[PDB]
């Protein structure tokens, strides 16, 4: 009546492990690990990374919000939400052993731009990934973080007598 | 490559002591004219062994869920009837990932259902 | 030791008139008084309630006030009701006198002003009166919250939270009476039986049944009870769902053979119409073939001691009513085909 | 005293009106509306006790008019009564409404009105019939068994939501998420609430599948304040998983890290590490996410403040624990140090992670004049393969406490023939961003005042002017700590220490400045273990008498 399969059904089997490991709370990051050293064990060594990374960005149909609202969301927003967080973890893990075609796809999701409620941690580790390649210095005000911290950290930084150390050189 | 490594030590806490201590006062006779190895040689003050078990060098004899021995007691016990994974497990890790997948079946103490690895036949029985 | 009876009898006789609508004489004394004995009996709880002959006399006064004045007759007072209730029987007495109307007006305001002084001793070492006031009020509109705001029952009343509860209400109440050993489980039962709404009570114990041992006598009490009265064990079959029977059955085997016994009794009081292809009964209430197919249904859904004892009692009655393999003559043949 | 009655008699009017609104808020919006504005509500309360205590019942009419329906409206609505006092303290109020001589009907009348209250309250029976019929049979009365029977309602929804979890795609009963949401509700009123954690416990690990959060940050916020209030103390596992799906939470305990370094325990590092490792940051700090966040937060803070040592400080500390936090439960499976700190060579890390304790006091001159000649190729020779600039091999050194402020005082222990590298490390560490040409005048000033200060040390115990003419700019805090490293270290000070003391405390911020040092140089000893015990006893004597002074 109401079963769905995971989204990650359909996906070639250590696709299937990789997502289905990242499912399992905050140590999802290391059994993500664990089962990269487990498939350079088994007999494909390799795992097609530019597999994964097409998959993640295609879109599919969802209907929610109201009963009656059709939109189109990536792989990456409609996956459960603890593997994101976990993915997202492990690939500044492994950012080298990635090609950027893939990746920059990804980022431009998790930017998250013009949505309402986006996920403020991907938006971060989009953030964290962008500042990992050398790309997304962004010339913003593009920090990981809220808006509401970061007056909130210079209101208590200006209850402090500044050291005479130079770290912005204007 | 040739500059030192991160490096870091897995097996006996008292055996780890020692050689985490020298690695600590050898460290800045790192150079990087010699290999990785004649850096390491010399640092640690040891020799390697040369493949001393080629056939059972290590099966990671792990949950392959956890990826550790020992979780509360239980061993990595529960395994594959396959020739091709025979991949240990626990019993809770096993229960907690079958009954997740929408492929496996529920008999009355017993899981039916797939090899997380191989995706054969695997039975529970709790 | 007798220093705490006259103590506590006369406390308990105080505690029983208390919700009882004659106080006018009462004043700030009697409360001072009530207030203070209730501490005494708060640190008696506290020092020497564990590990005592003291503890066992107690109780042997307590379940004895208990059994003598019945749950019958003169008046059906709770009283403060166990060995626990000794720790907080300062608050049931709080909450009943405010209950209470006839309350003079002088002792409220005293009375009031000495559960809850204000934050005056909010350094107060001992948890005091007015912190265990909060904390119920607490409990109990988190109790409201959760009930509102889901709580569901779930079928599987074995899995279900207020019942799983009244079980456990009534297996203490049960455990006191057998150490006891002064009026047998089965009067008890007898009484409650009357006093009680049935469909409420069969589930309870139905449920009562399967609870993993706490101190499994008392299981082994309730079969005796249900095999002994014969009258409310068919009300019972017929009451609950189909799941429920069968694990009273396999845990309790005592239950297989007389359980069949009301099935068979059962479908010897149908019979077939041709023209709409059905079982049904001549009475309104005799347990339709829906009801029938399915509880058979589950006692063969079931694990291989039961499965085998159940099948072969089909075959049997079968036999006993011509061995025919075609609908529409037994019973019994329809089921054992119905069941493929 | 100024107000008395309009800033209460306006926010009452605000307060009536809203609970006119919420009303036993038995719908999802009245609840998070309660759900927020009851902390404000319960200050309203605390204010209006005072305003009730004060005065007495009957005979004012200041609110009397409505504060029956105001009490009525808060009490029948059980949102409100979940919350810390809230409960306790309308009785407070109410002990005031009451009269013991009610002579007009109408003070009787609210009086009667108010048992009434307080049963319905206390002593009410709005739960399910068949239960109250069975146990006031059986002979209980509510309270006796209210208690176990809450703990069973928990644990059925503890265990059938953690069931949910289970069932990972299975075409079984998903529990549908509106009845999680509604929970969630009631958990903020009741954190506090002793008999719930279970709960709680059990909606923060099992998230399962949803694209989409499901509960409402009014929960991760209540989550939050409880656990660094210490009102509720979970397991580890259930905080880890909160941070890592609310971030605003985990800025948000940063943020209270801050301010406990910054306004109350300026420069008590033993509370400080207290409460690193009470908080589970460390822990949290295993999971390269965390960690990330937590860096450029302390990244923000090193800006604003162009290095306040005091904030340094608590870098140091928290580099400590989480080291030994990531050692701890990483034997199997950890993240590499480029993952950590992305922005620098592994290589300089896994030297700097080794840890003096375990290193001879003799060997601290090697590893450090090592550290520095590393440091000094990946900033200078900036080329392509090395880190973004200079800034982030700095970084790299605030983190290890040991080794940036060990330099100074094996400097005192090298003053016959100062090593270069030393020399330049320090002026790196006191000025990061210098040019070479500022760096070799910074290196030689020093090399001067080097020369001046062994004169002095070698001499017998001398003024302290002689030393402030050598003081006499940009290069005032490497002068300044080295010169009391020199103090300290030489048994010549413990005699001028405190006419150098109060000629270089000009101001509040210099003396707090110095208090910082002192407390991290003894924390630093006390860790390490090394002391001579003059200077220990010399530094708690003048951080004791300093700290008067400020
Ligand atoms: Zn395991
Ligand atoms: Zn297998």
């Amino acid at each position: 009546e109401g079963v769905e399969p995971a989204p990650w059904a359909q996906l070639e089997a250590p696709a299937r492990l990789l997502l289905q490991a990242l499912q399992a709370g905050p140590e999802g990051a290391r059994r993500g690990l664990g089962v990269l050293r487990a498939l350079g064990s088994r007999g494909w060594e390799p795992f097609d990374w530019g597999r994964l990374l097409e998959a993640l960005c295609r879109e599919e149909p969802v209907v929610q919000g109201p009963d009656g609202r059709l939109e189109l969301k990536p792989l990456l927003l409609r996956l459960p939400r603890i593997c994101q967080r976990n993915l997202m973890s492990l690939l500044m893990a492994v950012r080298p052993s990635l090609p950027e075609s893939g990746l920059l796809s990804v980022l431009q999701i998790a930017q998250q731009d013009l949505a309402p409620d986006p996920d403020a941690w991907l938006r971060a580790l989009g953030e964290l990934l962008r500042r990992d390649l050398g790309v997304g210095t962004s010339m913003e005000g593009a920090s990981p973080l809220s808006e509401r911290c970061q007056r909130q950290l210079q209101s208590l930084c200006r209850g402090l007598g500044l050291g005479g150390r130079r770290l912005k050189s204007p | 490559p040739t500059m030192l490594p991160e490096c870091f030590f897995l097996g006996a806490d008292h055996v780890v002591k020692p050689l985490g201590i020298k690695l600590s006062r050898n460290i800045h006779l790192w150079d990087p004219e010699n290999s990785v190895l004649q850096n390491l040689k010399d640092v640690l003050e040891i020799d390697f062994p040369a493949r001393a078990i080629l056939e059972k060098s290590d099966f990671t004899m792990d949950c392959g869920i956890c990826y550790a021995y020992q979780l509360d007691g239980t061993i990595p016990d529960q395994v594959c009837d396959n020739s091709q994974c025979g991949q240990p497990f626990h019993q809770i890790c096993l229960y907690e990932w079958l009954r997740g997948l929408l492929t496996s079946r529920q008999s009355f103490n017993i899981i039916f259902g797939e090899c997380p690895y191989c995706s054969k036949p695997i039975t529970l029985k709790m | 030791m007798e220093s705490l009876l006259q103590h506590l009898d006369r406390f308990s006789e105080l505690l029983a008139v208390s919700s009882t609508t004659y106080v006018s004489t009462w004043d700030p004394a009697t409360v001072r008084r009530a207030l203070q004995w209730a501490r005494y009996l708060r640190h008696i709880h506290r020092r020497f309630g564990r590990h005592g002959p003291i503890r066992t006399a107690l109780e042997r006064r307590l379940h004895n006030q208990w059994r003598q004045e019945g749950g019958f007759g003169r008046g059906p007072v709770p009283g403060l009701a166990n060995f626990q209730a000794l720790g907080h029987c300062d608050v049931l007495l709080s909450l009943r006198l405010l209950e209470n109307r006839a309350l003079g007006d002088a002792a409220r305001y005293h009375l009031v002003q000495q559960l809850f002084p204000g934050p005056g001793v909010r350094d107060a070492d001992e948890e005091t009166l007015q912190e265990s006031l909060a904390r119920l009020a607490r409990r109990r509109s988190a109790v409201h919250m959760l009930r509102f705001n889901g709580y569901r029952e779930n079928p599987n009343l074995q899995e279900d939270s207020l019942m799983k509860t009244q079980a456990e209400l009534l297996l203490e109440r049960l455990q006191e009476v057998g150490k006891a050993e002064a009026e047998r489980p089965a009067r008890f039962l007898s009484s409650l039986w009357e006093r009680l709404p049935q469909n409420n009570f069969l589930k309870v114990i139905a449920v009562a049944l399967l609870q993993p041992p706490l101190s499994g006598e008392g299981s082994q009490v309730l079969v005796h009870w249900l095999l002994g009265n014969s009258e409310v064990f068919a009300a019972f079959c017929r009451a609950l769902p189909a799941g429920l029977l069968t694990l009273v059955t396999s845990r309790h085997p005592a239950l297989s053979p007389v359980y069949l016994g009301l099935l068979t009794d059962w479908g010897q009081r149908l019979h077939y119409d041709l023209q709409k292809g059905i079982w049904v009964g001549t009475e309104s209430q005799d347990v339709p073939w829906e009801e029938l197919h399915n509880r058979f249904q589950s006692l063969c859904q079931a694990p291989p001691p039961l499965k085998d004892k159940v099948l072969t009692a089909l075959e049997t009655c079968k036999a006993q009513d011509g061995d025919f393999e075609v609908p529409g003559l037994s019973i019994w043949t329809d089921l054992l085909l119905a069941l493929r | 005293m100024a107000q008395d009655s309009v800033d209460l008699s306006c926010d009452y009017q605000f307060w009536m009106q809203k609970l006119s609104v919420w009303d036993q808020a038995s719908t999802l919006e009245t609840q998070q509306d309660t759900c927020l504005h009851v902390a404000q509500f319960q200050e309203f309360l605390r204010k209006m006790y005072e305003a009730l205590k004060e005065m007495d019942s009957n005979t004012v009419i200041e609110r009397f008019p409505t504060i029956g329906q105001l009490l009525a409206k808060a009490c029948w609505n059980p949102f409100i009564l979940a919350y810390d006092e809230s409960q306790k303290i309308l009785i407070w109020c109410l002990c005031c409404l009451i009269n013991k001589e009610p002579q007009n009907s109408g003070q009787s009348k609210l009086n009667s009105w108010i048992q009434g209250v307080l049963s319905h309250i206390l002593s009410a029976l709005r739960f399910d019939k068949e239960v109250a019929l069975f146990t006031q049979g059986l002979g209980y009365a509510p309270i006796d068994y209210y208690p176990g029977l809450l703990k069973n309602m928990v644990l059925s929804l503890a265990s059938e939501l953690r069931e949910n979890h289970l069932n990972g795609f299975n075409t079984q009963r998903r529990m549908a998420p509106e009845r999680v949401a509604s929970l969630s509700r009631v958990c903020v009123p009741l954190i506090t609430l002793t008999d719930v954690d279970p709960l709680v416990e059990a909606l923060l690990i099992c998230h399962g599948r949803e694209p989409q959060e499901i509960l409402q940050p009014e929960f991760f916020e209540a989550v939050n304040e409880a656990i660094l209030l210490k009102k509720i103390s979970l397991p580890m596992s259930a905080v880890v998983c909160l941070w890592l799906r609310h971030l605003p939470s985990l800025e948000k305990a940063m943020l209270h890290l801050f301010e406990k370094l910054i306004s109350s325990e300026r420069n008590c590092l033993r509370r400080i590490e207290c409460f690193i490792k009470d908080s589970s940051l460390p822990q949290a700090a295993c999971h390269p996410a965390i960690f990330r966040v937590v860096d450029e937060m302390f990244r923000c803070a090193l800006l604003e403040t162009d290095g306040a040592l005091e904030i340094i400080a608590t870098i140091q500390v928290f580099t400590q624990c989480f080291v030994e936090a990531l050692e701890k439960a990483s034997k199997q499976l950890r993240f590499a140090l480029k993952t950590y700190f992305p922005y620098t060579s592994p290589s300089l890390a896994m030297v700097l992670l080794q840890d003096p304790q375990d290193i001879p006091r003799g060997h601290w001159l090697q590893t450090l004049k090592h550290i520095s000649e590393l440091l000094r190729e990946a900033v200078e020779d900036q080329t392509h393969g090395s880190c973004g600039g200079p800034f982030e091999s700095w970084f790299l050194f605030i983190h290890f406490g040991g080794w940036a402020e060990m330099v100074a005082e094996q400097l005192l222990m090298s003053a016959a023939e100062p090593p270069t590298a030393l020399l330049w490390l320090l002026a790196f560490y006191y000025g990061p961003r210098d040019g070479r040409q500022q760096r070799a005048q910074t290196m030689v000033q020093v090399k001067a005042v080097l020369g001046h200060l062994l004169a002095m040390s070698r001499s017998s115990s001398l003024s302290a002017q002689d030393l402030q003419t050598v003081a006499g700019a940009p290069a005032q805090q490497l002068i300044r700590h080295l010169l009391l490293n020199f103090l300290l270290w030489a048994p010549g000070g413990h005699t001028i220490a405190w006419d150098v003391i109060t000629l270089m405390a000009h101001t509040a911020e210099i003396t707090h400045e110095i208090i910082g040092f002192l407390d991290q140089t003894l924390y630093r000893w006390n860790r390490l273990g090394i002391e001579s015990p003059r200077s220990e006893k010399l530094a708690r004597e003048l951080l004791k008498e300093l700290r008067t002074q400020v």
